[PDB]
RNA sequence: CGCGGGGUUGAGCAGCCUGGUAGCUCGUCGGGCUCAUAACCCGAAGAUCGUCGGUUCAAAUCCGGCCCCCGCAACCA
RNA sequence: UGCCUGGCGGCCGUAGCGCGGUGGUCCCACCUGACCCCAUGCCGAACUCAGAAGUGAAACGCCGUAGCGCCGAUGGUAGUGUGGGGUCUCCCCAUGCGAGAGUAGGGAACUGCCAGGCA
RNA sequence: UCCUCCUAAAGAGUAACGGAGGAGCACGAAGGUUGGCUAAUCCUGGUCGGACAUCAGGAGGUUAGUGCAAUGGCAUAAGCCAGCUUGACUGCGAGCGUGACGGCGCGAGCAGGUGCGAAAGCAGGUCAUAGUGAUCCGGUGGUUCUGAAUGGAAGGGCCAUC
RNA sequence: CCGACUUACCAACCCGAUGCAAACUGCGAAUACCGGAGAAUGUUAUCACGGGAGACACACGGCGGGUGCUAACGUCCGUC
């Protein structure tokens, strides 16, 4: 898509740096943090009487919906 | 056409007079030639295949048709519809010029000839023939080409059996042992 | 044919190297004179001349001047 | 899912409109085809377009 | 063990109408999945291989064909 | 073979021809002669016959077997069954292809009445 | 042990051993030996009393044998609820009727073959005979 | 025979991430430096990308089966 | 009326395959030639056209032949409806229906509508 | 939730945490029509070529093939090619089949306009059976059908559709 | 070099004989089912519409089966 900045040229490199950059970082934060809340789920959802326990936080792991990541054009 | 004239005038009464026939009829003859080759290496490449059609287009004064694969092998690695051969089939008037200008010059120029194998029968009357060499051809001049791509002469009768085509192709001064 | 879609086919006259004129119609564009036809192939004359490569035995008796 | 829905409008100038799906991914290529306009009851060309 | 247990509703399959059954126009006579029963003479088949009557009248079955293969056919009376 | 090959090219045309249930007009052609019989819906017993092996169609004839005797014997069929009353049958190729003797033999029987 | 190779399923129906035999004929040897009663019989109990009547004979003499079990049979494990599928299949039995020639040898006398099928019909559930072969 | 993670050079690991280039560190071998061994410098060798098939023009990579290794589970009165 | 031939059906192996013999006056088949009417993803091989020299070799048709295919009783056997019984995870009796495989055997067809040549 | 086979006891139907497999699609041609063609696997001959690529002859005969799992079917081909094409069309529908219903399916024929074919004719999607969710609330286009005094309009209604 | 010899071995496809199959069929019943005709017999026993329900926990026995161990007064179907 076409994505609007101000500045000259270089407000629009550092713009997109400073974007780019970021969504590349907290997409593998949440991507991690899901890795993380899956253990108990991965972890114990049988067996014995605890059970039930996993299920409650079998919801907030997919209340994170991450983000997709889009090639850049420029290679 | 000298040869079907030659053959029409002489191979017919000679082999009615050898083998006792009582039709004309009877007599074997030859009824189409077949030139082939399978290029194989087509895979990587196609335009090799159409340097092969043009070499069988020289030879003979047709326009090869291109035969794919009938089923799919993974001995070779090739699927159904790759092109692989190429195949040019003459009757009559052709075929009678390319069997004289086969058996009286091209014959002879081939490296190291001896004679032609006379076991080459498929015990029907039927014969076939590899040339390993593209270039004992008149049509071909050794500048054009760049391989040593062989074709397969198939020569089709009416004879009943090998003897008898091999007695047919012997009245044409075949070059056997 | 089919109109069209084969290379030329025009007579021609080729020669060998004794001669033997013969009028073969073919896709050349101008005639040749090559060597030995079916006629004057010499694989009926130098048959014994080809199977003939040996021979030391002979040759040492010539060495042998004494 | 990969096969997406188009629409077939008429090129009568009246509003009727024949639907279909479409690969968008062969090459973007506005179907033509005649179909019947009952509207003005006769054939016509339907460039398609959504 | 498990991994099973599936199934497909019934289709109601087979011959709806026998040999001698006067049968109106249009009237299914068997409910086919290939062609086991080919089309004679006045009966139809639908996208279903499914044979219907064409004409009313009797149902009659028949062996009829090079290959021995089962015709319905109709007596229209 | 040659004539298995085409007694098979036939069967569709005629099998449909058959459920229909309509008067067919049959030609069998050979390189010497062409022959055309009109043929009741049972299939089993024919109304109308004429062909260049009959005297009073050939010896009006240069060649019996070319396109023009072809249009002879189309002629003759028409005008032996326009009296008979049959008027609207049904082409059968019988298996050869509709483009020249058996095209001219069609043509010749249209043009003389005959509906198909 | 006898037992199919690369059998098309892997379970099999229970089904009914109704009706007689159909290999009632001793047909490739000379003495053989005939099931009276009835009965599913195993391929152990089918090598257990092979091995009996293979060396009662020393080890001359040709000996058939004329059925092969082909016939899975699923075992539930022990302390497990009924449901929650069928077991699992455990070994291979050769329905017998009565009527049905089992094993057959020939190259021994009479007597030697005649005493060396009583050591394996005290190997097999179901009771046996002794049979020779005719002319039909 | 139930569930997840892996198999790439001698050892430990990238390259899977949208198929178009077999890589890193130690190790090995042959020279040089030294009285000599290390350290160091120079150059080179190897791997069917676990094995078998399938779309693919093309596969370490996409898909399916097989084998092996590493963990876990197989409940309560 | 007979013999032979061509087309269209009925009938579908007792009807097909094999092996041996036989038919060209008509019919059919090969066959000659191919600029042209048309054609081959090359080739008049096939489709098509102009023809009639030659052959009945191939094909086709007919006759003969059991080596295969195929049809197949009678009797018995298995099964089973209803009603009884048993030592009743399988059978028996009364009664009705009655296979499959196999045996003796049959078998290398029959027929109709037009159109030809010959008698 | 849906499709195919068996259990299912030779009409239909018939259960179990009974035994085995699949689907949530694909195609502007892989549909219509006209013309044509026939497979797998083996033997003998043939340059590289090989156990199997390509060519010629023979035996075999559908053991090949069908966009996709299985059953039924397919030579008149429903399988394989090529020419032209949009019937993958609008309003209807005698009469049936299957469901407790909501519904689902087959359908000759009639009217208007087409495509292929010389013509008889065929064509309302594909060899058939899976490839799918009602209502409510909304969005888009068309239509004066309604329009809260009257003329408009907003909003409803009907058709197509998300 | 070709394999120039051999092996007490393994041996796919074909030929003769012998068995097995719910998901095999070049064969194939008894019954059951659908339709037509004919007498007898059955206080309409058949169908359609309208008022009122109850019931949807079944059990054993015989015959055909699945599961189980052709175990269970076990469990799930078909018909009486
Ligand atoms: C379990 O059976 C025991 C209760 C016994 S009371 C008669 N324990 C419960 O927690
Ligand atoms: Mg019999
Ligand atoms: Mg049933
Ligand atoms: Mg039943
Ligand atoms: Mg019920
Ligand atoms: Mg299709
Ligand atoms: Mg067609
Ligand atoms: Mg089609
Ligand atoms: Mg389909
Ligand atoms: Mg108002
Ligand atoms: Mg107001
Ligand atoms: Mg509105
Ligand atoms: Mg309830
Ligand atoms: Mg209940
Ligand atoms: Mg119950
Ligand atoms: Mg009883
Ligand atoms: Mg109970």
């Amino acid at each position: 898509e076409l994505r609007v900045y101000p500045g000259n040229y270089d407000e629009y490199m550092t713009a997109a740096t400073q974007a780019r950059e970021r969504l590349l970082a907290d997409n593998a934060k949440k991507k991690a943090q899901i890795a993380e809340l899956q253990s108990f789920v991965s972890r114990f959802s049988a067996n014995a009487s605890k059970s039930r326990q996993a299920t409650s936080r079998a919801r907030q792991i997919d209340k994170i919906k991450l983000e997709e990541v889009k090639a850049s054009s420029r290679q | 056409a000298k040869l079907h004239d030659y053959y029409k005038d002489e191979v017919v009464k000679k082999l009615m007079t050898e083998f006792n026939y009582n039709s004309v009829m009877q007599v074997p003859r030859v009824e189409k030639i077949t030139l082939n080759m399978g290029v194989g290496e087509a895979i990587a490449d196609k335009k090799l295949l159409d340097n092969a059609a043009a070499d069988l287009a020289a030879i003979s004064g047709q326009k090869p048709l291109i035969t794919k694969a009938r089923k799919s092998v993974a001995g070779f690695k090739i699927r159904q519809g790759y092109p692989i051969g190429c195949k040019v089939t003459l009757r009559g008037e052709r075929m009678w010029e390319f069997f004289e200008r086969l058996i009286t010059i091209a014959v002879p120029r081939i490296r190291d000839f001896r004679g032609l194998s006379a076991k080459s029968f498929d015990g029907r009357g039927n014969y076939s023939m590899g040339v390993r060499e593209q270039i004992i051809f008149p049509e071909i001049d050794y500048d054009k080409v760049d391989r040593v791509r062989g074709l397969d002469i198939t020569i089709t009768t009416t004879a009943k059996s090998d003897e008898e085509g091999r007695a047919l192709l012997a009245a044409f001064d075949f070059p056997f042992r | 044919m089919k109109k069209d879609i084969h290379p030329k086919y025009e007579e021609i006259t080729a020669s060998c190297s004794c001669g033997n004129v013969m009028k073969i119609r073919s896709t050349v564009g101008h005639d040749l004179n090559l060597d030995v036809c079916s006629k004057c192939h010499p694989f009926f004359t130098g048959k014994q001349r080809d199977v003939a490569t040996g021979g030391r035995v002979d040759r040492f008796n010539k060495r042998f001047n004494i | 899912g990969i096969r997406e829905k188009i629409k077939l409008v008429s090129s009568a100038g009246t509003g009727h409109f024949y639907t279909t799906t479409k690969n968008k991914r062969t090459k973007p290529e506005k179907l033509e085809l005649k179909k019947f306009d009952p509207v003005v009851r006769q054939h016509v060309i339907y460039k398609e377009a959504k | 063990s498990t991994r099973n247990g599936r199934d497909s509703e019934a289709k109601r399959l087979g011959v709806k109408r026998f040999g001698g059954e006067s049968v109106l126009a249009g009237s299914i006579i068997v409910r086919q999945r290939g062609t086991k029963f080919h089309a004679g003479a006045n009966v139809g088949c639908g996208r279903d291989h499914t044979l219907f009557a064409k004409a009313d009248g009797k149902v009659k079955f028949e062996v009829k064909g090079p290959k021995n293969r089962k015709f319905i056919s109709i007596e229209a009376e | 073979d040659k004539k298995s090959a085409r007694i098979r090219r036939a069967t569709r045309a005629r099998r449909k021809l058959q459920e229909l249930g309509a008067t067919r007009l049959v030609v069998h052609r050979t390189p010497r002669h062409i022959y055309a019989q009109v043929i009741a819906p049972n299939g089993s017993e024919v109304l109308v016959a004429a062909s260049t092996v009959e005297k009073a169609i050939a010896e009006q004839l240069k060649y019996t077997g070319n396109k023009d005797a072809a249009a002879a014997v189309g002629k003759a069929v028409a005008e032996r069954a326009l009296e008979k009353g049959i008027k609207d049958v049904s082409f059968d190729r019988s298996g050869f292809q509709y483009h020249g003797r058996v095209q001219a033999l069609a043509d010749a029987a249209r043009e003389a009445g005959l509906q198909f | 042990m006898l037992q199919p190779k690369r059998t098309k399923f892997r379970k099999m129906h229970k089904g009914r051993n109704r009706g007689l035999a159909q290999g009632t004929d001793v047909s490739f040897g000379s003495f053989g030996l005939k099931a009276v009663g009835r009965g599913r019989l195993t391929a152990r109990q089918i090598e257990a009393a092979r091995r009996a009547m293979t060396r009662a004979v020393k080890r001359q003499g040709k000996i058939w044998i004329r059925v092969f079990p082909d016939k899975p049979i699923t075992e539930k494990p022990l302390a497990v609820r009924m449901g929650k599928g069928k077991g699992n299949v455990e070994y291979w039995v050769a329905l017998i009727q009565p009527g049905k020639v089992l094993y057959e040898m020939d190259g021994v006398p009479e007597e030697l073959a005649r005493e060396a099928f009583k050591l394996a019909a005290a190997k097999l559930p179901i009771k046996t005979t002794f049979v020779t072969k005719t002319v039909m």
